[PDB]
């Protein structure tokens, strides 16, 4: 109309179609034109306002977006009924995507204020009630994808519109980057779980079909994939040739080729250091003379003779990394040891974990993908046979290991029937026990679980073995932001908030310095020596600068618990990279006349964090290691302990042939590490023994 | 628990503010405070006894005046002038081409804190700092050095002797503490812009002679030198000038640098330029090089300030986008700022 070409500044020009309404439409914008087209007049881009809602209700597109640019506020409530609404939004959605990507191929829009805010604005109301489908799917544009979703649980949202692999790219690409914020991932298909057969047929066609450039994501997967499952599934999943894929599965050909690989970049030295320390016959530790042969050979049999024939002598728990490397050396590769592996359990009333327990615990956690299917079975037959004497604490520690771990949602439940002896109350032996017990059991993840063994075993309630329950229920969801719901409780034992916050939260950034922060400040006292346990999961981001610092204040306090647990705290975590100020870090450490095993446990493990599975050859030299084991070991004399450190040091040291890495690149974590690194936090007499298998 | 309820009556009702001056060696501790009233405490809690130390104050009782308890009380110009914080969000991938320069210092703003391991792996200790230069202004090109090293630690930058030749002296002093407040704040970096000290001549307020200038200057030094000082506080240290400066200033430190900064090329104008006009939208006859490339001898400054006159009348309009024929013409009122200005 003539109003709007008015040279007043007077408001409004706004809205005041909507009054008159059905009058104005006999006019066109012929009339619209000489107003926006000319300059130096007067309200430009506010009769914009009124011709948008011409250009609405018209059905044009392009048009709309152009006079909108300079309103940014009356486009969210416009002029109601929602049939014209729903109609011409449709009618708009198709329309707008029509002039775009015309050229073709691209050029892209062109996040602009104009586009992205406006289709963005119009999606809050899209999204509130009515239709569905909206441009995000048309446009193709993934930045609006992100504005797309709205909160809901998102195990349903794994699935998407098959596309060309040409934008599946970015599609995957920013949806990466958008998941990484989420507690779900695109990896998600390792912990999930899930199990279904969706997982394993899109995870084999993504390679599809090039079976040439597919030698990246499958061979190094298979060969890097320690479970069977994987193999398992993927095998059926697995459609190249026929039936004959089976030799580069099963990890067999894999463990023996990376095994070699291993080699190559290796390798630890064998008759030099270990007949110098059989010149020095048996150690007076006990405890980690046996882990040794273990990992470094591996396969050699010989030694293994004198592996067995040494720990026949039943004294104390050494027999433990002895047994374990009975299996390990043939188990490296394939199968293997499985027959004479599981003969001493029956053959040797145990009545303890450290006379009989060792080698029943050997064919749980020397398997590592078995099941097939023969292991399972023998595991459950086998500790069916021997119940009244394991009985329901020392043994029932480790068992646990060995079946979570190759299968999460294996349908075999051995919980039960290992349940059935909590009747001996022991309110102290039980908080280790039953801890690792109920968690290394599965990953469960149907929150049935946890009711079901909630309710049958509390009655009542166990007043303690509660806590390390709904801690379970906590370790059962993986980050999916639920704990900082479950910490409101926050009971007096406190135990809660530590492995809350801990297991609870998995993210790449860190984000938690608020929160563990806020609960080590407002903790009450004697709880800040469990506070820093969390550094194991959160800290694999950038320790360098955190950890250091942190526990640099923490590692000169007189109270032995906390020592032990600060330098346990940076632990395996820290042991990734070196740096120089951890060398010159090393000195005054040992040269405390504090007693106790923790000065030795300070220094000692301090001592690991300068690499793990490098060298020697190749790369740093071991006379600097030998040289600092000599001149460290001549005091007190003995004091064992000294014993004890220089088997402990090259226990990681000589051992090598494993890349970790962390555990693990690929994001699981290691299941006996956490479970034993619980434990001796009260370290007094034989706990720290069973972690000793590492 | 009880202590708290015990100790509160001989506290009680209320307790005085005290100025902590001297001690007996036994402990009772002889105070100097409004007025000049003294007191002798040896008492159990709180302290602590040692670290209070003379030239500090304190809170008395009435009756009778022992001291209960200690404060550390700032505010104060000290503090204030030293922070806060900052970090503003320029980094330096902003000044391009100049990175010859920047490597260099970037072991320098490096090594000390992050990967701080090859300085002790070599053990040849290279803690001595920076010092800074060029032509003809610059140094916020430096800044821009600076606004980077924000990443790390913590910075505070100050401007002249000022502080000194507002009066007679008064010493160093106020650099005294600000030398030795880094030391509260080590570690850290200080940074001073642009020594003026006897480049500049004339003094504002009250001053002299030249040789207590000097010497505040040479105390300024001095203190640095020092006596015997460890503290980091990473100093850099920057005049445009390089004649004024008494030469001795380098070899205690910084020896090993002062860096040169070079005048603007063909290419580092355009690789200077973009970055500005990134955000202001160009039209389409708006081209970076060839007005760059017609002009000679630029700054960084006037280059990035070449787009604020666009940023009159095309705003005194309202558009959002440049044009180069104003851009062109304007151009002209900063050509005429170079020129007649
Ligand atoms: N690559 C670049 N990007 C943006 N600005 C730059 C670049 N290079 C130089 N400059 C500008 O050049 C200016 C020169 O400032 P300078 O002469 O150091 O001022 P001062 O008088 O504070 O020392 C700096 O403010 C900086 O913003």
């Amino acid at each position: 109309m003539s109003m709007s070409g008015e040279v007043a500044k007077e408001w409004q020009e706004l809205d005041d179609a909507e009054k008159v309404q059905r009058e104005p439409l006999l006019t066109l914008v012929k009339e619209i034109v000489p107003y926006n087209m000319a300059h130096n007049a007067e309200h430009e881009a506010c009769d914009l306002l009124m011709e948008i809602e011409q250009v609405d209700m018209l059905e044009k597109d392009i048009d709309e977006n152009a006079y909108a640019k300079v309103c940014l506020y009356l486009t969210s409530c416009v002029n109601y009924v929602p049939e014209p609404e729903n109609s011409a939004l449709l009618r708009c959605a198709l329309g707008v995507f029509r002039k775009f990507s015309r050229f073709p191929e691209a050029l892209r829009l062109a996040l602009m204020l104009n586009d992205m805010e406006l289709v963005e604005d119009i999606f809050t109301s899209c999204k509130d009630v009515v239709v569905q489908k909206q441009m995000a799917f048309m446009l193709g544009r993934h930045g609006v994808f992100l504005e797309l979703s709205e909160d809901v649980e998102e195990y349903e949202d794994l699935t998407e519109i098959m596309s060309n692999v040409q934008l599946n790219s970015n599609f995957l690409a920013l949806a990466r980057e958008l998941d990484i914020m989420e507690p779900k991932v695109p990896d998600d298909i390792y912990k999930t779980h899930l199990e279904n057969n969706r997982f394993g047929g899109s995870g084999s066609q993504v390679d599809s079909a090039r079976m040439n450039l597919a030698s990246s994501f499958v061979n190094g997967f298979v060969n890097a994939a320690f479970g069977q499952d994987k193999l398992l599934t993927d095998d059926g999943n697995k459609w190249l040739y026929k039936n004959k894929d089976h030799g580069m599965l099963s990890a067999a050909a894999s463990l023996g080729m990376i095994l070699l690989w291993d080699v190559d970049g290796g390798l630890t030295q064998i008759d030099k250091y270990l007949y110098s320390s059989e010149d020095y016959i048996k150690s007076g530790a006990l405890l980690a003379c046996g882990i040794v042969n273990s990992g470094v050979r591996n396969e050699c049999d010989p030694a293994l003779a004198l592996l067995s024939d040494y720990v026949l002598h039943n004294s104390n728990t050494m027999r433990l990394g002895s047994i374990f490397g009975l299996g390990l050396a043939y188990a490296g590769s394939n199968r293997e040891d499985v027959l004479t592996l599981l003969l001493p359990v029956m053959g040797d009333s145990k009545s303890s974990m450290e006379v009989a327990g060792v080698t029943a615990l050997a064919c749980g956690m020397i398997a590592v993908g078995s099941c097939n299917g023969d292991v399972t079975s023998t595991i459950l037959q086998t500790i069916m046979e021997k119940s009244e004497t394991e009985l329901k604490d020392t043994y029932a520690r480790w068992l646990p290991l060995g079946l979570g771990l190759n299968h999460l949602g294996k349908g075999e439940a051995i919980e039960a029937i290992l349940a059935a002896l909590e009747v001996v109350s022991e309110p102290f032996r039980s908080f280790a026990n039953t801890l690792v017990d109920v968690c290394a059991y599965a990953g469960s993840g149907n929150v049935l679980k946890v009711q079901q063994l909630l309710h049958i075993c509390s009655e009542h309630f166990d007043s303690k073995e509660k806590e390390e329950d709904k801690d379970k229920k906590e370790k059962k969801d993986k980050d999916k932001k639920e704990a900082p719901a479950d910490m409101g409780a926050h009971q007096g034992v406190a135990v809660l908030g530590i492995a809350l916050i801990a297991m609870g939260e998995e993210i790449g950034a860190e984000m938690a310095l608020r929160t563990f922060g806020h609960l080590l400040r407002y903790g009450e006292p004697t709880l800040r020596r469990a506070v820093p346990l969390a550094l194991a999961l959160i800290s694999v981001s950038n320790p360098r600068l955190n950890i250091l610092d942190t526990l640099s204040k923490f590692s000169h306090d007189a109270d032995p618990e906390v020592s032990y647990n600060s330098i346990f705290a940076m632990g395996m975590v820290g042991s990734g990279t070196n740096n120089a100020r951890l060398a010159a870090m090393l000195r005054q450490l040992a040269q405390y006349h504090a007693k106790d095993p923790n000065n030795l446990f300070m220094v000692r493990l301090a001592q690991g964090l300068t690499h793990l599975g490098k060298g020697t050859l190749t790369l740093c030299p071991y006379h600097s290691d030998r040289q600092l084991m000599s001149q460290v070991a001549v005091a007190g004399l003995l004091t064992v302990l000294v014993s004890f450190l220089d088997v402990r040091n090259i226990i990681l040291g000589k051992s090598h042939y494993v890349l970790y890495g962390l555990v693990a690149a690929m994001q699981p974590r290691m299941l006996v590490t956490f479970d034993e690194e619980l434990r001796p936090l009260p370290v007094s007499v034989r706990v720290g023994q069973a972690v000793d298998v590492v | 628990e009880e202590e708290r309820s015990k100790v509160d009556d001989l506290r009680g009702t209320p307790m005085s503010v005290g100025t902590l001056e001297e001690i007996i060696d036994d402990n009772h501790a002889i105070v100097s405070t409004s007025v000049g009233s003294e007191h002798y405490v040896s008492i159990l809690s709180f302290v602590d006894k040692d670290l209070l130390e003379p030239g500090c104050s304190v809170l008395l009782n009435h009756k009778v005046h022992a001291v209960i308890g200690v404060l550390m009380d700032d505010t104060d110009p000290l503090v204030t002038v030293m922070k806060v914080e900052k970090a503003p969000q320029e980094t330096y991938a902003d000044i391009g081409g100049l990175d010859n320069q920047i490597q260099e210092i970037k072991e320098s703003v490096e090594l000390p804190l992050t990967h701080p391991e090859y300085y002790e792996e070599m053990g040849i200790k290279p803690p001595k700092g920076v010092i800074l230069y060029g032509p003809p202004g610059t140094g916020k090109t430096l800044l821009a050095k600076a606004v980077a090293n924000q990443t790390s630690a913590t910075f505070l930058r100050v401007v002249g002797s000022e502080l000194i030749q507002k009066y007679l002296g008064d010493g160093p002093k106020l650099v005294r503490e600000l030398f030795r407040v880094a030391e509260e704040h080590a570690p850290s970096i200080v940074f001073i812009d642009e020594i003026d000290a006897i480049g500049t001549k004339r003094y504002d307020s009250n001053s002299g002679g030249e040789r207590e200038i000097q010497r505040t200057m040479l105390e300024l030094l001095n203190q640095l030198d020092g006596f015997d000082s460890r503290g980091d506080v990473k100093v850099i240290m920057a005049t445009n000038r390089i004649e004024t400066l008494d030469p001795a200033l380098i070899r205690p430190g910084r020896i090993d640098r002062k860096i040169e900064f070079p005048l603007p090329d063909e290419k580092t104008k355009k690789r200077i330029f973009q970055i500005h006009t990134s955000r202001m939208t160009l039209a389409d006859d708006v081209t970076l090089d060839d007005l760059i490339m017609a002009k000679d001898d630029l700054s960084g400054a006037d280059i990035k300030a070449i787009c604020t006159e666009a940023g009159l009348m095309a705003l005194r309009e309202r558009r959002m986008k440049v044009t180069n024929e104003d851009f062109k013409k304007s151009k002209e009122n900063v050509l005429y700022k170079k020129q007649e200005g």
